[PDB]
């Protein structure tokens, strides 16, 4: 029963959490600091390994620049989904946590769009709701096929294999982030494009989801590269800078490199931070530096702890593909300092809220030389 | 419907080998999906609330 | 209005009533603390900065 | 040597008027200077922001542009662009993403068009636009029903919202 | 060196030659060694037999082009408003060229290729070039004129890339490994093995 | 050294706390003690150490930095034109763009780790792509040009650094390593292909002059080329020696090719940077080549003649920085009578485009001829081929210097007393390396 | 209509409502022309007139080309000749197919 | 006046040109969801797919994208008649 | 200033940072469904 009860303590806590914000709810307490405070202390008790600690370090970062109890709240629901989708030993475990994170997901979408926002907002969470039904049909059928087969479900399969990739948004199934977070909130679209990828790339490499095929990340790479240079919009060259990087990504992790895809999650958390909660056009200029893999910030060990798995496993094609691909993707980097600075003048809202934007800067310029062992 | 032929076949699979883990899959299944249909659903009714006038069908996108 | 029940500080910002509980009492003399230590570093900074030490007053009507 | 200095015009001189037609069907009599863009004339006056659009060029998204309709007589002062530059770019994504079936041949987009002398009482027409969205900040429902003005907008434009 | 006096770099005795040694005392294998599936479509000796093995992957390409084409103009068509002409009658012609045209292009590809190393007797970079170079002179046949000169080139140019990042470049490198001491130099003092590192699994998917 | 490294440091440190309006003096107090701190570290470095006078470690081994005859001659010219550079810029946004940039080049000279190497050099990417990128006087095209031209090369060596790093287990040069292998060596020699321009990725540099400021063009044609020869002797020469004797034929096509067509493309220009700046690019191939051969003499002469171009090439782009001030025009068509209408400015320039033509009171005389030696002693037929095609050079140079030199004009166009004081060092500088004192 | 700006003594202040006109560094600007501002234009610009014509790729083969390719053939007979002078075995250059793996000379080796 | 680069064609010529790209925009759901169901299926088939040469690989990459039609060319062309 | 020990000294500090790293880069998989690979290692499975 004593091993239960570690998994019991986070339920408790977050029901009387949840009860005690409903109590005291008031205007008096819009932004709810305390329950924010109290969230922040029950998730330290699902801490058990580093990956969970950065599992953790991300969600509190996370839950600072969301306003409100009960987005707060859904907030803490992605956590413990997250949280789950890492213990997963089976099919069941790994369908009932991503889909929660799904409605996870479609519920803070819904809860963070203005009346005049709706019509757009609604349409492209409603689009990602059938794309992500398509995708868990399929998952599931075949998940019945192969447990009458072999008689046991296994998660080292083609089956969690391809809804895997579905999950990290690779090569043909990056779509529904592009029409989803094009329309969502700036927050939003920041934490439901890194936190959900930790927690696949951790199911990936414990549970030896791999396959021969290299075909799906260059896929990832080149198109990202090139729709990225070809995209007028500014939200669509970061949407798609992260179709480019995780498919390379997906091609390091297929071949075991863990812990520098775990780094390099962390890293990319860190250096998307700025440019999404843009305030001051100097940290989105850092930030945009950071993300292009430019050598004076922490971006840029991130970005060589990937290439350097490269050259291990000695396929060419990738590396070639590689450079081309970061060319055409530093161009449009370079598109965004060129808007900012040397375009027109630039005048933005004075959305004085940096909680973590000031330290995620200082972190990325800071971070460089003391983790220079890693690479 | 496809949610509930997949897990029709893992109740079929359930009774074939005399196992209890597709009866579990199924009821998650069956939880999972009604959730996920009373969301979309809420999105659907917001979404035509807020049609204007000269949108005509809104809720056909696929047209 | 509605309510009647919202806290003293929300309907009296500008000064907080006179402390009632125990913990609300050690935080308004720890304030006096403050306040003293404070004016005096003020002071002591002032005579660093010269004649004048940029004090302030209110003006005339 | 030393030619004669020309004394400028004083603004009642070089004031034309334009009478635009809105999307409610009113007729609005907009005083312009010579020498200002369509565009810019057409925010000085007070129109709201939904009838404006930004110019969705890589680098021109600062700029904000409506949906007209010029009289034949005035076609020719409308710029030409370049089919192998990305102005024609900034040009075909607003009539794919904006105008759409809305278009007629007297369709066009403000900011290539410069006021003068000669398009003075000139009638000109705000055309129909559909729903468009670049960032949630920065979209179009459908609903004309705001009553601010793209003058009041410090934001210069479109970028994460 | 790192001096102005004499050369950079050094040299080695071609007399004097080292003992290989192991560098690991077991040696254990993740990587599958190729299929009898490959070797038979790898194999170009009969290049009518070649050439039928790898169609279907150009075949593949083309449908796929085809069928990105004919749902686009299938998007468009009106649904609500019936159409006189039929829409099948204009779709297939899209699919079925675009297939066709891809497979001839990969078909001419293929059979250049092995009839060149038939012809030649041994494995080079001048097949591919000539494969391609026919190839491209095919895709350029009534088109202007800087385009007879760049198709051949850039079709010529692929199957260099392909023979350079898919051949030597993994040959090249067989033999580093980045455990233990450095293939090049085992009197150094590094930390020795018993095993090699499995990092993964062969693959199963 | 730490002095050295300490005094870089300290530049960039100092802009944050000065008054704002302190700043231009504080900066060219901070660029002559760096000079100093240099002077400093000739002194501490004894010959009796011949593989490296000085090494420093902090920490790690990306922390390690070391000078040599290459690398100390390289510094020492980057911390002379520095203070140069200083005055003739203005305003607190370009004096700190101009600080990093001179902060990160001159840290990546003394670095001994390629992969430091590479991060710090590369740091200064975006401060070229606002710089050349400017409000008024800039041009976008030219700013990604050379970003993109940067980034490419220096990825390729970074992944070629990165395989180093895999294999050896490590990518400091101290450590003794060699490889055979041809897409390592290919991937270390495409930034020097990139960097030191060589036909046909040569595109970037003129555009980059053009529309670069007086100070970033001085300091892109005095130091930034030459950190291509940095890395040769460094990271390239020690490693993969065996990949350059094998495509010596191959390097040797494109040097000699680059000279030729870069000489001929001189012959086309109008603007007046535009032919200093191909006149770079054209005695760039003559340093490459040389270092390429891999004996004493070619290093040590291509290092000479890198002193040689970062003393004359300087100059040029510096009388004509001044002359555009007091012209607003780069068209040498404009541009007449300028002999009797600026005499002083005359006599420096005919002075320095002497320089720039090889004439023996010059260190590009005796650079060369030890260039030219090394050449020799590979092939005759080698330095044959330099030889001769020299004279295109003398084409342009005199076209230049005769459009300029006589005509019709109505404007005294001289430099003032800011302008001679600007140019007196590097005056100074060329005599003295001129009469032997290299 | 001119006045001296700069002063020598420290006491320079620009009169920028002066009514006669500074001489400033501005005065010896060159005038400047209209049509040599169209041939400047022009002449960087000359990319918009590229055309591909047998006779430009002929011209382009015939000089570039030819100068490399005469070039790489120079210097593969300079090897040859070294190869032959110094004594050493055919080396192995990259476009040259050679059984013999000799690269870099022995220094130690007397040849 | 400044130099300024020459546009080629006339100005109602271009702007009609230009004006063909105002057609009826469909959603791109029904293009994704046919892109998702027919590429999971796809992803199923690629495991059983032959090894192929590096060389044919390459080749069919470079025909696909040779062959591969921009949406934006479809949307410029397309004409509802047979 | 002895400049033999400090090359040496230097030299044996690079050394070692390259036999650290090599031992850094012997690297087997962590999964935890990899038993067979890792059967040496010390773990407990709450499951
Ligand atoms: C203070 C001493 C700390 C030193 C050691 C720490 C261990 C003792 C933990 C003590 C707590 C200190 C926290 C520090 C680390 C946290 C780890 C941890 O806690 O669990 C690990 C620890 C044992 O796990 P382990 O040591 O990792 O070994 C297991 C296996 O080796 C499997 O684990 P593995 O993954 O490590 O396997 C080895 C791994 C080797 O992996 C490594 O080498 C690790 C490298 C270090 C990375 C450090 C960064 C990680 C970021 C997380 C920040 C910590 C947040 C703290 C959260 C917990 C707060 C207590 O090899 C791999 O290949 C796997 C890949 C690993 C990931 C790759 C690393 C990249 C990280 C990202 C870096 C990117 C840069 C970002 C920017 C940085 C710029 C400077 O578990 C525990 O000891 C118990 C945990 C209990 C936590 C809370 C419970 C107490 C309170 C309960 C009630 C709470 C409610 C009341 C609240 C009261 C307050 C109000
Ligand atoms: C009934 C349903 C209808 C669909 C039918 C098929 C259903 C799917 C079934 C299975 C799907 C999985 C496999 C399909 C391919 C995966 C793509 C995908 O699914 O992403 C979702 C994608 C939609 O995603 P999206 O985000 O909405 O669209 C992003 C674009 O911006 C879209 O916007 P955009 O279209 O306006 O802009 C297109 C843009 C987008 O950019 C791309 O397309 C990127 C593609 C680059 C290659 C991709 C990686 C290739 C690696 C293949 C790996 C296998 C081989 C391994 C070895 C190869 C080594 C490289 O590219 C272009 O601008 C046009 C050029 C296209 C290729 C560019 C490269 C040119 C190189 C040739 C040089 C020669 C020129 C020399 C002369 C030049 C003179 C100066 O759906 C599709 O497009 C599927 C259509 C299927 C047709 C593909 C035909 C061939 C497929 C195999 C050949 C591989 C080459 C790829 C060709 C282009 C493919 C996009
Ligand atoms: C080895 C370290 C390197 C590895 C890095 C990862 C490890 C991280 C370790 C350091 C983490 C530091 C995180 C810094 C976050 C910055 C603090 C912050 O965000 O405060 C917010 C907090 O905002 C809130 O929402 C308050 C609610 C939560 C308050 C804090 C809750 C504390 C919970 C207890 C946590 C204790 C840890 C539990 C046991 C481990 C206040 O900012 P705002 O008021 O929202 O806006 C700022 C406006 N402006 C700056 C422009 C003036
Ligand atoms: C605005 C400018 C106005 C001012 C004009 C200044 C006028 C300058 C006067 C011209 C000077 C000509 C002197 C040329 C000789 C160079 C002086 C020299 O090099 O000093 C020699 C000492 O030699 C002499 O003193 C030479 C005596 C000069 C007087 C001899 C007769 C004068 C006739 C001039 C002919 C000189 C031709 C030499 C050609 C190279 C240093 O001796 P070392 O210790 O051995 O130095 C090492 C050698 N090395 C420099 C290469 C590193
Ligand atoms: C990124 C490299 C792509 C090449 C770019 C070249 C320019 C593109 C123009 C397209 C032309 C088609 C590509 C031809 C390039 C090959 C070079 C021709 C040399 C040659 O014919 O020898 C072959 C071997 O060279 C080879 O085929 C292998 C040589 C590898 C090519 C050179 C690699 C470095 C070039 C990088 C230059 C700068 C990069 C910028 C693009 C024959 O050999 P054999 O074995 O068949 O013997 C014959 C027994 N029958
Ligand atoms: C397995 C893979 C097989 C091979 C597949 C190959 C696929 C293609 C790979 C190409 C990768 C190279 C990436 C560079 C692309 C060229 C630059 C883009 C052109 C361009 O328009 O950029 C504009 C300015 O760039 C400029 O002004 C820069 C001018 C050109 C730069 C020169 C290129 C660098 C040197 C090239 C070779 C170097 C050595 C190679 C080893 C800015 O556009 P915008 O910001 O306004 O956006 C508006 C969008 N239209
Ligand atoms: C066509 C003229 C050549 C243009 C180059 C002009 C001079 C450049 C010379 C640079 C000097 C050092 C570079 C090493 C070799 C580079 C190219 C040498 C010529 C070459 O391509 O030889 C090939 C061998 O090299 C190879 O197999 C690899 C070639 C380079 C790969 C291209 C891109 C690599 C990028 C890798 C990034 C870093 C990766 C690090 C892991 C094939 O000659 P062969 O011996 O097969 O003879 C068969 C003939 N019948
Ligand atoms: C599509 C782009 C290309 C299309 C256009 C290309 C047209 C150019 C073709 C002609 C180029 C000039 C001729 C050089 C190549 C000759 C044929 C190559 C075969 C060859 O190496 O023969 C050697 C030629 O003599 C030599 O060693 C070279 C003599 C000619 C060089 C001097 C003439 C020009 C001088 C100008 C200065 C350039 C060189 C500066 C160093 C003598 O045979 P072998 O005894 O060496 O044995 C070597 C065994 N084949």
């Amino acid at each position: 029963m004593w091993e239960n009860l570690w998994y019991l303590d986070i339920l408790i806590n977050v029901l009387i959490i949840t009860i005690f914000g409903l109590i005291s709810c008031s205007s008096s307490a819009t932004k709810s600091y305390d329950l924010k405070g109290c969230f922040i202390i029950s998730m330290v008790g699902g801490v058990y390994d580093i990956p969970s600690a950065i599992l953790w370090c991300l969600a509190s970062l996370s839950i600072l620049n969301f306003n409100g109890f009960f987005a707060s709240l859904f907030l803490v629901f992605t956590w413990i989904s997250n949280l789950f989708a890492m213990q997963s030993l089976n099919f069941l475990g790994i369908y009932l946590a991503f889909e929660m994170q799904s409605l996870c997901l479609l519920v803070l979408g819904k809860i963070t769009a203005n009346e005049n926002q709706r019509w757009f907002a609604y349409r492209g969470l409603l689009k990602y709701l059938v794309l992500s039904l398509i995708a868990g049909s399929i998952f599931i059928f075949h998940a019945s096929s192969s447990y009458l087969q072999s008689g046991v479900m296994i998660s080292d399969s083609l089956v969690t294999y391809v809804f895997l990739l579905f999950k990290l948004g690779v090569a043909p199934f990056h779509m529904y982030t592009l029409e989803l977070f094009s329309v969502v909130s700036r927050h939003v679209a920041f934490v439901f494009s890194t936190l959900p990828k930790l927690s696949v790339l951790y199911l990936i490499s414990n549970s030896n989801i791999g396959s021969e095929c290299v075909w799906w990340g260059l896929i990832s790479l080149w198109l990202g590269s090139i729709s990225q240079y070809q995209s007028v919009f500014v939200r669509s060259i970061l949407l798609y800078s992260s179709v480019a990087e995780i498919g390379l990504v997906l091609l390091v992790l297929q071949e075991g490199f863990s812990w520098e895809a775990f780094s390099w999650v962390s890293i990319y958390f860190l250096s998307l931070s700025g440019v999404w909660h843009a305030n001051s056009k100097f940290v989105s200029a850092i930030s945009v530096a950071s993300i292009a893999g430019l050598p004076p910030f922490l971006g840029f060990i991130g970005k060589a702890q990937i290439l350097k798995s490269l050259v291990s496993i000695n396929l060419g094609i990738l590396i070639f593909s590689s450079i081309l691909a970061a060319t055409i993707s530093f161009i449009g980097y370079l598109r965004l300092i060129r808007l900012m600075y040397l375009v027109s003048p630039v005048k933005w809202k004075n959305n004085k809220d940096s909680s973590f934007i000031n330290w995620s800067t200082w972190m990325l310029t800071v971070g460089t030389l003391p983790m220079v062992y890693s690479v | 419907i496809a949610f509930i032929a997949c897990s029709v076949n893992f109740l079929y699979a359930s009774a074939y080998l005399n196992d209890m883990a597709g009866m579990l899959f199924s009821i998650t299944i069956t939880t999972i999906s009604a959730c996920e249909t009373a969301l979309g659903l809420a999105l659907c009714v917001g979404y035509f609330q807020s049609r204007a006038a000269n949108e005509v069908e809104a809720l056909n996108l696929l047209k | 209005s509605l309510l009647k029940n919202y806290p003293p500080s929300y309907l009296y910002p500008f000064r907080h009533p006179k402390p009632e509980g125990v913990i609300e009492k050690v935080l308004f003399n720890l304030g006096s603390l403050f306040r003293s230590a404070g004016q005096g570093m003020d002071e002591l900074g002032s005579l660093m900065l010269g004649n004048g030490g940029m004090q302030e007053s209110v003006g005339p009507n | 040597d030393h030619d004669h200095y020309t004394p400028p015009k004083t603004v009642f001189e070089d004031t034309i008027t334009i009478n635009v037609l809105d999307y409610d069907g009113k007729k609005h009599a907009v005083k312009a200077l010579i020498g200002t863009p369509l565009n810019k004339a057409l925010v000085e006056y007070g129109f709201s922001s939904t009838y404006f659009f930004p110019n969705m060029g890589y680098y021109t998204q600062h700029i904000s542009d409506a949906h007209v309709f010029i009289p034949e007589e005035y076609w020719k002062y409308v710029e030409n662009v370049d089919l192998k530059t990305d102005d024609a770019e900034a040009i075909k994504l607003m009539f794919k993403l904006v105008v759409q079936d809305y278009q007629r041949e007297t369709s066009f987009f403000a900011s290539y068009l410069t006021l003068n002398k000669e398009m003075d009482n000139m009638t000109i027409g705000f055309g129909p636009i559909k729903p468009w969205h670049i960032t949630p900040k920065w979209s179009f429902n459908g609903h004309h029903n705001v009553k601010d003005r793209m003058f009041d907008r410090l934001e210069t434009g479109p970028f994460i919202e | 060196t790192f001096n102005y006096v004499i050369p950079y770099g050094g040299s080695s005795s071609y007399t004097i030659n080292n003992e290989p040694v192991k560098a690991e005392e077991v040696t254990v294998d993740f990587s599958k060694e190729p299929s009898a599936s490959s070797l038979k479509l790898a194999d170009k000796s009969d290049w009518i037999a070649y050439t039928f093995n790898n169609v279907p992957l150009m075949a593949t390409v083309g449908l796929l082009a085809g069928a990105h084409e004919a749902f686009l103009h299938y998007e468009r068509t009106p649904i609500y408003g019936k159409r006189t002409y039929n829409i099948i009658k204009k779709l297939a012609p899209i699919v079925i060229n675009k297939t066709a045209y891809a497979t001839l292009l990969g078909a001419i590809f293929c059979a250049t290729d092995a009839l060149y190393e038939n012809y030649s007797g041994k494995k080079s970079y001048t097949s591919g070039m000539v494969a391609g170079a026919a190839t491209g002179a095919v895709f350029a046949i009534g088109r202007p004129l800087p385009q007879p000169l760049v198709w051949p080139l850039v079709f010529a140019a692929a199957p260099v890339i392909a023979d350079l990042f898919g051949e030597v470049y993994p040959e090249s490198m067989k033999s580093a490994r980045g455990y233990g001491t450095p293939y090049g130099f085992e009197n150094l003092d590094d930390a020795v093995p018993t095993r090699n590192p499995i990092r993964r699994n062969p693959h199963h998917y | 050294m730490s002095l050295y490294l300490f005094m870089l440091f300290l530049q960039p440190l100092s802009l944050s706390f000065v008054s704002r309006s302190f700043s231009k003096i504080s900066s060219l107090m901070m660029s002559f003690a760096t000079l100093w701190s240099a002077v400093y570290m000739w002194f501490t470095s004894n010959g009796a150490n011949q593989t490296f006078y000085q090494v420093v470690s902090w920490g790690s081994d990306w922390s390690t930095f070391g000078v040599c005859y290459t690398s100390l001659y390289i510094s020492l010219l980057c911390a002379f034109i520095f203070p140069i550079c200083v005055i003739l810029v203005q305003g607190y946004r370009a004096l700190s763009i101009l600080i990093c940039i001179q902060t990160a080049v001159s840290l990546s000279i003394v670095s001994l780790h390629m992969l430091a190497f590479y991060a710090l050099f590369e740091s200064s990417l975006l401060l070229f792509f606002i710089l050349i990128g400017r409000r008024k006087y800039g041009s976008l095209s030219a700013a990604y040009n050379i970003s993109i031209y940067t980034f490419i090369s220096a990825l390729g060596f970074l992944i070629s650094a990165f395989w180093l790093n895999w294999s050896f287990g490590s990518v400091c040069a101290l450590l003794p390593n060699e490889e055979a292998n041809s897409f390592v060596a290919f991937g270390i020699f495409i930034l020097l292909w990139v960097k030191a321009p060589l036909v046909p990725f040569h595109l970037w540099l003129p555009e980059a002059h053009v529309y670069a400021p007086t100070a970033g063009s001085v300091l892109l044609a005095g130091v930034l080329l030459k950190i291509s020869i940095v890395g040769l002797h460094v990271f390239f020469l020690p490693i993969c020696a065996s990949s350059i004797v094998k495509a010596f034929p191959l390097i040797l096509s494109i040097c000699l090719g680059s000279f030729i067509f870069s000489s001929f493309s001189t012959l086309k220009q109008i603007d007046l940077k535009k032919i200093v700046a191909y006149s770079s690019i054209s005695h760039m191939a003559i340093v490459f080549l040389s270092s390429a051969t891999n004996s004493g003499l070619g290093i040590q002469g291509a290092v000479l003649y890198c002193i040689a171009h970062g003393l004359i090439s300087p100059g040029l782009f510096l009388l004509v920085g001044i002359l555009y001030k007091n012209t607003n025009t780069k068209l040498v068509f404009y541009l007449r009578g300028l002999s009797q209408q600026a005499p002083v400015w005359w006599s420096v320039w005919v002075f320095f485009m002497l320089g720039n033509l090889a004439f023996p009171l010059f260190p590009n005389f005796i650079a060369e001829v030890v260039c030219l030696s090394a050449l020799f002693k590979n092939h005759e037929l080698y330095a044959y081929a330099f030889i001769f095609f020299s004279f295109v050079g003398t084409v342009y140079s005199s076209t230049v210097l005769g459009r300029l030199k006589g005509g019709v004009s109505s404007q005294c166009v001289d430099a003032s007393r800011l302008d001679v004081i600007s140019w007196n060092p590097l005056v100074l500088a060329t005599v003295v390396t001129g009469i032997g004192y290299m | 209509s001119s006045r001296i700006a700069g002063d020598t003594t420290g006491k320079y202040t620009p009169n920028i409502f002066s009514p006669e006109t500074p001489m400033d560094r501005s005065f010896s600007h060159v005038p400047k022309n209209p049509f040599w501002e169209a041939w400047v234009f022009r002449r960087d610009n000359i990319q918009r007139e590229f055309v591909w014509t047998w006779q430009t790729i002929f011209d382009l083969a015939t000089f570039v080309g030819g100068l490399y390719v005469a070039m790489y053939a120079t210097a593969s007979f300079c090897s040859r000749q070294n190869d032959k002078r110094n004594g050493y075995p055919e080396r192995n250059y990259y476009f040259s197919d050679s059984k013999s793996n000799f690269v870099i000379p022995d220094e130690r080796e007397f040849y | 006046d400044e130099p300024k680069h020459q546009i080629p064609g006339n100005a109602l010529d271009n702007w009609a040109f230009l004006r063909t790209y105002a057609k009826p925009l469909p959603d791109m759901i029904h293009y994704y969801y046919y892109v998702y169901l027919f590429g999971f299926f796809f992803v199923y088939k690629v495991a059983d797919f032959p090894e192929y040469s590096p060389r044919v690989l390459v080749m069919a990459a470079l025909i696909g994208s040779l062959f591969y039609v921009r949406r934006d060319w479809v949307h410029r062309e397309f004409k509802d008649s047979p | 200033v002895d400049s033999q020990a400090e090359w040496y000294a230097e030299y044996d500090k690079l050394e070692k940072a390259r036999q650290k790293r090599r031992i850094w880069k012997w690297r087997d998989s962590d999964s935890r469904d990899e038993y067979a690979i890792n059967a040496e290692e010390p773990v407990i499975y709450i499951r």
